[PDB]
RNA sequence: ACGGGGAAUCAGGGUUCGAUUCCGGAGAGGGAGCCUGAGAAACGGCUACCACAUCCAAGGAAGGCAGCAGGCGCGCAAAUU
RNA sequence: UAAAGUUGCUGCAGUUAAAAAGCUCGUAGUUGGAUCUCUCUCGGCCGAAGCGUUUACUUUGAAAAAAUUAGAGUGUUCAAAGCAGGCCGCCUGGAUACCGCAGCUAGGAAUAAUGGAAUAGGACCGCGGUUCUAUUUUGUUG
RNA sequence: GAAGACGGUCGAACUUGACUAUCUAGAGGAAGUAAAAGUCGUAACAAGGUUUCCGUAGGUGAACCUGCGGAAGGAUCAUUA
């Protein structure tokens, strides 16, 4: 059992502090390896340059080709795969253009069928993918 | 014993000892008055300080220190320095989240006058805060209370 | 070994009350145990009890009236101020209409209501309801 | 950091000035003077925020440079001059004398006094010392050095000072049964009779003071200022007589006054 | 239970309620003191003295006839041993186990039991040192132990 | 990781944040040394070296926006010369 | 951040879901059975210098920057705000609470620790052996 | 009373020695992980066709086999004077 003594404050606090390191979220948020291995470097978004268009095959139960792009981040030169969300939206992207990329919503985790893809394209050429999708804006010339 | 154990002559600065002598007033020794003061806060001057021969400029009773500020207590744990002893102050620190306490301690290096003979490890000492006496000494032993196990 | 003889006494009372017994034997007895039992009795929770005097430490035969739901000890004896008394009442008592937290204060051993009346904190010994 | 500071933020000013928070970033930094920074009322606060003869600090400067304001009988043109407890502020042009006195809320009230009572003040002696060929000097709470005081006068006593000559007229000893005011702490501004002083050698003495309404409180010895011999003050008191009211009593009094006034 | 064994034995003396000299016992307090003195001179420890006072002289409890315990009686007269009886017996048992272990060096059970006995010896010595029965410099050694026996 | 007052959340207990207008500290590109002065190891003072950089008639001279605006750069990220 | 009693002090789990060290000993650490119900003096219906061994605890008091929070008053046209305002020159506010821990202070004496005669150097009650008496020397040095 | 000089002291100071790291012109070796029920088998799940598993050691294309000791989470809570 646990120690219940008026002078056990140090032991209880030390035990709590050591046992917190066995929590995956606490260890992730307090070690620095996750922060240093995060391609965004702790940011919410990052700008990158599209290196090529790729088609990632959905996981085994489903069957589709998710259109993604290989982008190299300007901040650190790291290469990542960013999903191009909507349909026909890969047509809005051209090679070697600047894209603003956010996370996929699961904090470094793959989302849905797309295996190993944790980023999604938010902007291409300083215009949001949603504005191009609905015809609100057109690609800069 | 012989108080002149240093390369400089040891004396109380207040006392003028080589006043002009008198042959009839000589009785074997020249006689030496003792400078002593009472520190405040109801602390009695030990009989040693009033009737001793030691020279200690950091003694609260015969030296040049003033007792002002905190009056603290502790148990003597080391007596390996010259006129300085290491006492241990023990206490309980309250951790609020656990509503509990932890045993903490810290060691204070305090000046011990030669007027306090028979001070032992485990004795309780009431010390008074003075000006910095050395790098780490800021308290002077004012009173010594024996440990119950002494015999 | 045995520590907190009050804990053992209250555990014996609780286990006997769960079993429906009319009497319980508590040994060893103590001043704290007797004072706690008296505080229990003045509120009508246990009824009369007898102290058997053996010449090392007492025993207590407590008659049990089936009015007791839970008697418990709070170890360690946390020191409780008047401000924290409401939080302790919320934590330990089933309702604000009944149930008593027993504290040892400089005025003696008494329930939390009497502690508020005498305007004193203390150390929490236990509770009963 | 380096050298003295010369500014005072509006929110870092003493709270008894009752300054706003939106009327600028700075508060009038009181000049050096007889009273402490946090226990004084700068002349601009008195002439603008309290008396409302000025709407801006420039108007306070205009008023003061006409030499219309005298503190303790001396004309002061410094609009940030630190005026503190017991100071007499005389305006001969409008013919009114005030004494800087504490209210039971711990704030300098606008207390009007007669021209006859503006001729003197009360000063608590802060120290007495023999110096300069044996002359006894006495220092007061307003830094007034008086030579050759009465040998009976000791520290914590009160002396009546004639403002024209700056010399001691009479004195009240610090003793049980003497009227006094509290000049610091939680009980600031309260007036009562000293009942017991309990000494703490090497520490602060604590003085117990009983109100004229029976209420008793305690302060540190440094916060006591003897006001009168017995229970009669030697100076006029504010609308409240040093009797601090509870919030319930004050609310009841306010409601009754509004009922009986309008 | 036992300090160094898994046993939870309950056997022990059960003292009677009365704290009075029994009716059958005609021995006065001084007579019991003299018998104790003679038994101590014979070289018997307080446990043995109490055993033979109970078993042959009808002295149920010497404390209830004399008002003093046997060890205290011996200390007052001045013929009490230097070190206490239980500590002496523990040291004797440890010496015997060590002497056995020198000629039987493959007895790991003997080594385990010697460790247990020496732990008991150290606990008792620490207690007696806090109570100032033993000098603060007193220590138990693996060489001078047989001298103390 | 400037500290605190404090902020978000919070049944009770707690968890996280506090560069940021108030108080205290530190620094003025990095180090170091000084003059003056009551007060500075001051940088909208000086003297060097280190890095960067301006004008030159090539002999020399002159620098310090983590002040207010405004540029560049950096970036997901922040306004008027 | 809450949800997360999925970091569990309150308040989690550890036969088989993740998990008790192979087994004892052992120092520090943590925890530890019953028991014990206010005195010499001073200005005659007071006042006290205290050492009653202290500590923890609890209660009180003092002291403790505003701003923020809580909160009193006040129709910013309501409100977030602000510290203003109100009446036919006058009247009134600019409250109050909290401010942890450590330090200071005065009560309580349950609980927890500690201590007081045991080897008698033991408590109270009146004197010897080594010395000078803080000027008891007041018509003068003494 | 200026320049200057000796001597001290503080002491910055375009590279070597303890460069802990990272990023890489850089192939190799060993893994892991994800794809694919492609290939060779069938180790385990039924007594899974030699009961399974543990520690240890050796051997093998590979699952694995075997020796010694242990466990039942066994396929026996039982087997008889």
């Amino acid at each position: 059992g646990k120690c219940r003594g008026l002078r056990t404050a140090r032991k209880l606090r030390s035990h709590r502090r050591d046992q917190k390191w066995h929590d995956k979220q606490y260890k992730k948020a307090h070690l620095g390896t996750a922060l240093k291995a995060n391609p965004f470097g702790g940011a919410s978004h990052a700008k990158g340059i599209v290196l090529e268009k790729v088609g990632v095959e959905a996981k085994q139960p489903n069957s589709a080709i998710r259109k993604c792009v290989r982008v190299q981040l300007i901040k650190n030169g790291k290469k990542i795969t960013a999903f191009v969300p909507n349909d026909g939206c890969l047509n809005f992207i051209e090679e070697n253009d600047e894209v603003l990329v956010a996370g996929f919503g699961r904090k470094g985790h793959a989302v849905g069928d797309i295996p190993g893809v944790r980023f999604k394209v938010v902007k291409v050429a300083n215009v949001s993918l949603l504005a191009l999708y609905k015809g609100k804006k057109e690609r800069p010339r | 014993a012989d108080i002149q154990t240093e390369r400089a002559y040891q004396k109380q600065p207040t006392i003028f000892q080589n006043k002009k002598r008198v042959l009839l007033g000589e009785t074997g020794k020249e006689k030496l008055p003792r400078y002593y003061k009472n520190i405040g806060l109801g602390f009695k001057t030990p009989k040693e300080a009033i009737e001793g021969t030691y020279i200690d400029k950091k003694c609260p009773f015969t030296g040049n220190v003033s007792i002002r500020g905190r009056i603290l207590s502790g148990v003597v744990t080391k007596m390996k320095m010259q006129r300085t002893i290491v006492i241990r102050r023990d206490y309980l620190h309250y951790i609020r989240k656990y509503n509990r306490f932890e045993k903490r301690h810290k060691n204070m290096s305090v000046h011990l006058s030669p007027c306090f003979r028979d001070v032992q490890i485990g004795d309780i000492v009431t010390v008074g805060e003075c000006r910095p006496l050395s790098k780490t000494v800021r308290f002077n032993v004012l009173k010594v209370t024996k440990a119950a196990g002494t015999k | 070994v045995r520590m907190n003889v009050l804990a053992d006494a209250l555990k014996s009372i609780n286990n006997a009350e769960k079993r429906g017994k009319r009497q319980v034997l508590i040994r060893p007895c103590s001043k704290v145990i007797v004072r706690f039992l008296t505080v229990m009795m003045k509120h009508g929770y246990i009824g009369e009890f007898e102290i058997i005097d053996d010449h090392r430490a007492g025993k207590i035969v407590v008659n049990l009236t089936g009015r007791l739901n839970k008697c418990g000890v709070i170890s360690p004896r946390f020191d409780v101020q008047l401000k924290d008394l409401e939080k302790w009442q919320n934590n330990l008592l089933p309702s604000r209409q009944f149930g008593f937290i027993v504290l040892t204060t400089s005025a003696g051993i008494m329930d939390h209501e009497e502690a508020r009346r005498k305007h004193t904190g203390g150390k929490i010994l236990g509770f009963f309801f | 950091a380096r050298g003295p500071k010369k500014h005072l933020k509006r929110v870092a000013a003493p709270k008894h000035w009752m300054l706003d928070k939106l009327t600028g970033v700075f508060a009038p930094r009181p000049s050096t003077g007889p009273h402490k920074l946090r226990e004084c009322l700068p002349l601009i606060i008195f002439l603008r925020n309290r008396l409302k003869y000025a709407l801006t600090g420039d108007e306070v400067k205009k008023i003061c440079m006409q030499r219309f304001i005298k503190i303790d009988g001396k004309v002061r043109t410094d609009i940030t001059y630190p005026a503190g407890f017991m100071d007499v502020i005389s305006i001969d042009k409008t013919g009114e004398n005030f004494r800087l006195i504490y209210d039971t809320k711990g704030r300098f009230a606008v207390h009007r006094i007669t021209p006859e009572e503006a001729k003197y003040k009360l000063c608590k002696v802060r120290k007495i010392f023999v110096g300069t060929k044996g002359i006894p000097h006495l220092v007061t709470h307003d830094a007034r050095t008086i030579r050759y005081p009465d040998p009976l006068i000791k520290v914590n006593d009160t002396i009546q000072i004639d403002l024209e000559t700056g010399k001691i007229t009479d004195f009240i000893k610090f003793d049980t049964g003497n009227l006094c005011m509290v000049t610091g702490g939680a009980n600031l501004g309260r007036i009562g009779v000293i009942t017991n002083r309990e000494r703490h050698p090497g520490s602060f003495d604590v003085v117990h003071v009983k109100d004229a309404n029976g209420n008793s409180f305690a302060t540190r010895l440094s916060n006591i200022f003897v006001i009168g011999k017995g229970n009669k003050p030697w100076i006029s008191l504010p609308r409240g007589k040093g009797i601090r009211l509870t919030i319930a009593e004050e609310r009841d009094k306010r409601l009754a006054a509004k009922q009986s006034s309008g | 239970g036992r300090m160094h064994a898994p046993g939870k034995g309950l056997s022990q003396s059960a003292l009677p309620y009365r704290r009075s000299v029994p009716t059958w016992l005609k021995l006065t307090s001084d007579d019991v003191k003299e018998q104790i003195y003679k038994l101590a001179k014979k070289g018997l420890t307080p446990s043995q003295i109490g055993v033979i006072l109970r078993d042959s002289h009808g002295v149920a409890q010497v404390r209830f006839v004399t008002g003093n315990k046997i060890l205290r009686i011996l200390k007052s007269k001045g013929l009490a041993p230097d070190l206490p009886e239980d500590l002496y017996h523990l040291i004797k048992k440890a010496v015997a186990v060590r002497k056995h272990l020198e000629r039987n060096r493959k007895d790991k059970d003997a080594k385990f039991r010697l460790i247990l006995i020496e732990s008991r010896i150290h606990r008792l010595a620490r207690y007696y040192k806090t109570k100032r029965v033993l000098p603060p410099n007193w220590k138990y050694e693996s060489s001078t132990a047989s001298a103390l026996v």
